[PDB]
């Protein structure tokens, strides 16, 4: 359910920790993103 | 009938063109301002974001959300959040909307103001419903989605005036004119050869009489009779944009008179 | 036969990948057309 | 509007006139000191050395990196990194003092030589204020 | 980059109009000027709003993830 990291290219959730290799599970490419906080953010409508 | 008279020329669901006979300029203008800023409306003023797989910035959308017009009919039977006693908001002071959107189709899936849906209880009062003047019944494109582009928001709309943010503006543009033939000499028309031939005559020239050359200037002449056109954005119906404009201004004057009594 | 260093490539030149990519290929390659 | 200045419609400014979007990318890398003496990305606290930043670390996750939702502001720590010696000296990168905003996109990759490479984007919206040139 | 909701100048909700504007030009093969007034855009403040907008959102959508 909850995701640590997301792959940038194939947008496949990778939910990894340190020393798990910065590569993706299928395509190689290390790109990897951090995927949004579950502590929901609010904005003023102005 | 009474003090200042009124003659409605043209009327619609969103435009009233009338003539304000037997008034002072100051009063006719004070009414203009009130309609612009001081009338209270309901507008989205909190956008809690859950998921935004969109090409668009959360705040871009958030700003955009407030600018959507919402039914503000029974607004006067809703407290300003700031005056209510709850921490933040409730049903007595706020209308809660919920937007869920996802691109199911291969083709671009669009998000419309119709797609917002009320989650708070309206207590049986005409409020919150987004204004849809659209022929196709969608009204206002919030944004567009691709494949798995998701958008989940919760919106809290509250009472407020346009003097705080133009989103609470119940009116579009108030057309205002007096003395079409410059008889009061409130302008000195810039010209090249003939001021009269260079400057176009307003539609209001038919509602007054041309001055006649051989007639000297009326230094005693004063401006009453103002040709106006109040346009509603949708929140409040045109008739009320005027009526509430008159009541709000009355209340402002009243507060002064009332404050003078405490002194 | 023998390696003698790496040469920087100009974007959209002969030896750059993008010289032959179509409008849709670029979007796919996350590059602005 | 006198002497090369101008008056602007605040009512128009609200409706979205001349609104900007400002982004800034903050970058960091785990430094290597020859004999596998490498720095690490982590949310640190006290520990023996005590060389650390004023700003709040409490916004960082356990990887020493803020999640892309968070609203950053003062001298708030954006990247938490640490250097040992012969142990919390600090190596953390705080948000530019003047600035404030929302964490936009955070990427974790690898530099050509196998080190942890991190770029953090911070999005904000710029409203046409008073000293604003046009 | 996505049609502005409301004209900056007078605040007439220009938001809904877009899709209908594009359809008047494409489908009803109308000239931009007539199409504009057909959507009810009378003042030039509202008129520039639609007439002068560049829908970059459609470009951004072309990017896959
Ligand atoms: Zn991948
Ligand atoms: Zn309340
Ligand atoms: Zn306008």
């Amino acid at each position: 359910a909850t995701l640590k990291y997301i792959c940038a290219e194939c947008s496949s959730k990778l939910s990894l920790s340190r020393t798990d290799a910065v590569r993706c599970k299928d395509c190689g490419h290390r790109i990897l993103l951090k995927a949004r906080t579950k502590r929901l953010v609010q904005f003023e409508a102005r | 009938e009474e003090g200042p008279q009124v003659k409605i020329r043209e009327a619609s669901k969103d435009n009233v063109d009338f003539i304000l006979s037997n008034v002072d300029l100051a009063m006719a203008n004070s009414l203009r301002r009130v309609m612009i800023a001081e009338i209270p409306t309901l507008a989205i003023d909190s956008v809690e974001v859950e998921t935004n797989t969109t090409v668009l910035a959360d705040e871009f959308i958030a700003h955009r959300l407030g600018l959507i017009p919402l039914q503000s009919m029974d607004i006067e039977q809703l407290e300003y959040s700031r005056d209510c006693f709850c921490e933040d908001h409730c049903d007595k002071c706020s209308v809660v909307l919920t937007l869920q959107a996802f691109g199911e189709s291969e083709s671009t899936t669009n998000v419309y103001s119709k797609d917002l849906v009320i989650v708070s209880n309206l207590m049986g009062r005409n409020i919150g419903h987004p204004i849809i003047q659209d022929k196709e019944g969608n009204g206002v494109l919030i944004c567009k989605l691709r494949k798995g582009q998701e958008l989940k928001l919760t919106c809290v709309a509250k009472k407020g005036i346009a003097k705080e943010h133009a989103k609470w503006g119940p009116a579009a543009a108030i057309e205002f004119e007096y003395d079409p033939w410059n008889k009061l000499k409130h302008t000195d028309y810039w010209y090249e050869q003939d001021s009269a031939k260079e400057w176009p005559q307003s539609k209001n020239c038919e509602y007054e009489d041309p001055p006649n050359e051989g007639d000297p200037f009326d230094y005693k002449a004063q401006a009453d009779t103002f040709y106006m056109n109040v346009e509603s954005v949708g929140s409040i119906p045109v008739d009320q944009v005027v009526v509430r404009g008159i009541d709000t201004l009355q209340k402002k004057v009243a507060s002064i008179l009332l404050a003078l009594t405490q002194m | 036969k023998v390696f003698i260093g790496r040469l920087p490539i100009m974007l959209r030149s002969k030896n750059c990948y993008l010289s032959e990519a179509t409008e849709s290929d670029l979007y796919k390659l996350k590059e602005c057309p | 509007n006198q002497e090369d200045s101008m008056i602007m419609n605040q009512s128009s400014i609200d409706r979205g006139l001349f609104r900007s979007l400002f982004f800034r990318s903050y970058m960091d890398q785990e430094k290597k000191y020859g004999m596998s003496i490498t720095e690490t990305f982590e949310k640190p606290q006290r520990t023996n050395t005590l060389r650390m930043k004023h700003g709040t670390y409490d916004k960082l996750d356990d990887d020493g990196l803020i999640a892309p939702g968070v609203r950053v502001s003062g001298e708030d720590v954006i990247i938490g990194k640490t250097t040992p010696i012969s142990s919390k000296r600090d190596a953390s990168t705080p948000l530019r003092s003047t600035e404030n905003g929302i964490v936009d996109q955070v990427l974790v990759t690898t530099n050509q030589d196998g080190l942890k490479f991190v770029k953090v984007r911070v999005r904000t919206t710029k409203i046409p204020q008073i000293g604003d040139k046009f | 980059m996505i049609v502005p909701v409301r004209c900056f100048s007078c605040g007439k909700v220009v938001g809904d109009k877009w899709e209908s504007y594009l359809n008047l030009l494409q489908e009803d093969e109308l000239d931009e000027g007539t199409a504009l007034s057909r959507l009810g855009l009378k003042r030039y403040c509202c008129r520039r709003m639609i007439l002068t907008h560049v829908d970059l959102i459609e470009k951004f959508l072309r990017y896959n993830p």
